């Protein structure tokens, strides 16, 4: 069931009485046909924001950007694999010491790391444009369609993964909490694995900069909740990994005896 | 944002708190300087032309 | 025109508590008083025994010149709807079938202080439903500067002055008075109040929706800890 | 018992003798009907201010402005509630440090606070016009009708709450003293609560500017009178809160052993 197979949000074309209304309105617009008309009051023309054609174009705009952002990530992975292949095949006629190999090997790691972060940044800009297009659809009826929920979760997942590689952990928390509220995404353990790390970053910063204890507990409480939930979804309840995490969480939090 | 010192979508600006980041900012400032230098050349050219027209 | 049937749909207001009204708009329910000429206020506005709607819209003289605060006079136009029969036993106003209309009354008032000119026009349609053309059952009262006194019928020797029915009005091709009365004033007069009656119901019903959302929203605040 | 149900001050519409008298007066005006007559001596025409038609229009002029003033307050609260909801429901994609969240909240409060004072001023302008309209009704018999008191109480009460939020405490003292003379309005503890704060401000200004000790003691006396009344009205005598205020007042006030 590929909800994005047809590449649109909602299909478009029944009652004879309704078809009678469509006839007279089209006749009315023909009398008042003025292609140069621009409305001083935008309230009436803003009703087009609720139309299915409007939402269709917004979805196809967001879909257009999402494919661009995934392309940057995937084309980069191809380059890194190809880049390493070429280096091993060229002749090193001026290397007769082990330390020279480490120096040559160290350069490749930096070249690889340099291109990855460049590619990650391009994807995030592409993903961010797609997010704004999705959020300017004002009809809740069309926002519940399986086509919308498929791309909305797909966009957030790609945005979060790119953001975490750029080490912008605190920005993933607001997006991830919206991600796990769509369909059965809350049952995905990676979604709670990322929030386990992201909330740990928040706790460390509050600890480092010596913020309030209330915010310290909140980030610690959220960190343990999603650390446990991620453990349960992957290793199952009452499992040896689950028992270990509960011991860690019990030590990490406060218990009143 | 227009000078390349900020992202016109994310709205994050350049940072120097890491040695690796700071080295790539040198190129960013080189581009930013050329953008400012170019625009003053355009403004300077407009003034010189208008000066001839006012004289004429 | 079938606009009179639309005024029958406004029987949901009796069991609906009125908490939102437009600016300078008065609406209350009651029972017919003596002679059934007007409506009398009810101590309990939510009682089922009430059968009369009272809707009134008022403005000020000279409001087209921006001189409302100058107190040049007063004006109000009110429509009172009369039904027959008691209301449904259930206290839910959302489900309520349209009821028959005993009579439709339109009242027009205007008093200009500077010119000492007061005009009172009263229209009572005692057969709103039953026949599209019932000009003999459309009582019109026209008082101009307290003349004639209330309850004075229009004499045949002095036509147009006082209480009279629309049948006596001529509708010849030379003077299409009956055509103009309905085409210009009466049709728009009924249409104006019809939207206003529906507007008031939709607003008050909308209010009950917000309170339900308020309780659910306040409950979500318990999920933050 | 909604006194303002019909939206009017006095009902406007019986003796046979009075019916005869009205007939001849109407006849006299008919002979002397001259719409262009402008009286050089305004004294006789000013007798219209004592009629019931005059009071009906003035009452509805004040009622019209009261609704505009009340609508201004109500629309402002809805805007603020909607504004806070919208801000929390948008994405802060360039916000990874807790000090950015503090800065973001500060801007929202500055916007929210600014809109309130703008709404209070516009609402206050409408309330004062209603006050002016009610004070030009020159019939004491009509002033004592229950419809008049119900509107006058609402106009005075709304003005005091709007002006207090604008920090103009001394202006509210005369209005509150007008307010507590209408029926059982003195039996409201919030009215005495406002007077307790308003008189406290007056005493501080005398103390700060080193004014007369007579004015210092008068505002102190008035402050303690209404402070104790609101304590009794809301908490009652022989209550722990009531005994607290007596200790506070006795500590503050001068006692002659």
């Amino acid at each position: 069931v590929d909800e994005l197979l047809k590449g649109e949000l909602v299909p478009e074309n029944l009652t004879e009485d309704q078809k009678k209304k469509k006839k007279e309105i089209m006749e009315q617009e023909s009398l008042w046909k003025n292609p140069d008309f621009k409305g001083y009051n935008k309230t009436f023309q803003e009703l087009h924001q609720l139309s299915k054609t409007f939402a269709n174009n917004q979805f196809r705009l967001a879909l257009s950007n999402y494919q661009s952002g995934v392309n940057t990530i995937m084309k980069n992975r191809d380059w890194v694999e190809q880049y390493r292949k070429e280096e091993a095949e060229k002749k090193r006629l001026d290397e007769k010491w082990y330390w020279q190999k480490v120096d040559r090997k160290a350069r490749e790691e930096r070249v690889v790391y340099r291109e990855k972060m460049k590619a990650k940044q391009d994807a995030l800009n592409y993903f961010s444009k797609a997010i704004n297009h999705l959020d300017e659809i004002k009809n809740p009826d069309l926002r519940e369609r399986p086509e919308f929920k498929r791309l909305l979760s797909d966009v957030y997942r790609s945005w979060i993964m790119a953001e975490y590689d750029l080490q912008n952990l605190p920005q993933t928390i607001p997006i991830l909490e919206l991600y796990i509220e769509i369909d059965d995404n809350e049952k995905e353990y990676p979604a709670h694995k990322y929030l386990a790390s992201a909330y740990s970053f928040e706790e460390n910063m509050i600890k480092k900069t010596k913020g309030p204890d209330d915010m310290l507990f909140k980030y610690r409480y959220k960190k343990n909740v999603h650390l446990l939930r991620a453990t349960e979804l992957k290793y199952g309840k009452d499992s040896p990994e689950y028992k270990h995490i509960v011991n860690v969480i019990n030590r990490d939090e406060v218990i009143s005896v | 944002a227009a000078l390349g010192l900020r992202n016109p979508t994310v709205l994050t600006f350049i940072s120097l708190s890491t040695a690796g980041k700071a080295n790539s900012v040198i190129g960013l400032c080189d581009d930013a300087l050329r953008v400012i230098s170019k625009q003053r050349a355009d403004l300077g050219a407009y003034y010189n032309r208008m000066e001839h027209a006012a004289k004429g | 025109s079938e606009v009179n049937k639309r005024l029958r749909l406004h029987t949901v207001l009796f069991k609906m508590k009125v908490r939102t009204l437009p600016h300078k708009t008065v609406l209350y329910k009651g029972k017919p008083s003596a002679d059934g000429e007007r409506c009398e206020a009810a101590d309990k506005q939510e009682a089922q025994d009430n059968t009369c709607l009272h809707l009134e819209v008022f403005d000020f003289v000279g409001s087209e010149d921006g001189k409302s605060s100058k107190n040049l006079g007063a004006k109000f136009k009110k429509m009172e709807l009369f039904f027959e029969g008691s209301n449904n036993a259930d206290p839910d106003p959302r489900k309520e079938q349209p009821r028959n209309l005993t009579k439709i009354r339109t009242y027009i008032y205007q008093n200009n202080f500077l010119l000492e000119d007061k005009v009172i026009s009263v229209i009572a349609d005692v057969a709103p439903n039953g026949e599209p053309a019932h000009n003999d059952k459309i009582e019109l009262f026209y008082q101009h500067d307290d003349y004639p006194v209330w309850g004075t019928p229009e004499t045949p020797s002095e036509k147009g002055v006082g209480k009279y029915i629309l049948s006596n009005v001529e509708n010849t091709k030379s003077n299409p008075i009956r055509n103009n009365f309905k085409k210009q004033f009466y049709f728009k007069n009924l249409d104006y109040f019809d939207k206003l009656f529906t507007k008031i119901f939709d607003y008050n019903d909308r209010d009950s929706n917000k309170h339900y959302k308020k309780n659910v929203e306040a409950l979500k605040g318990s999920l933050k800890y």
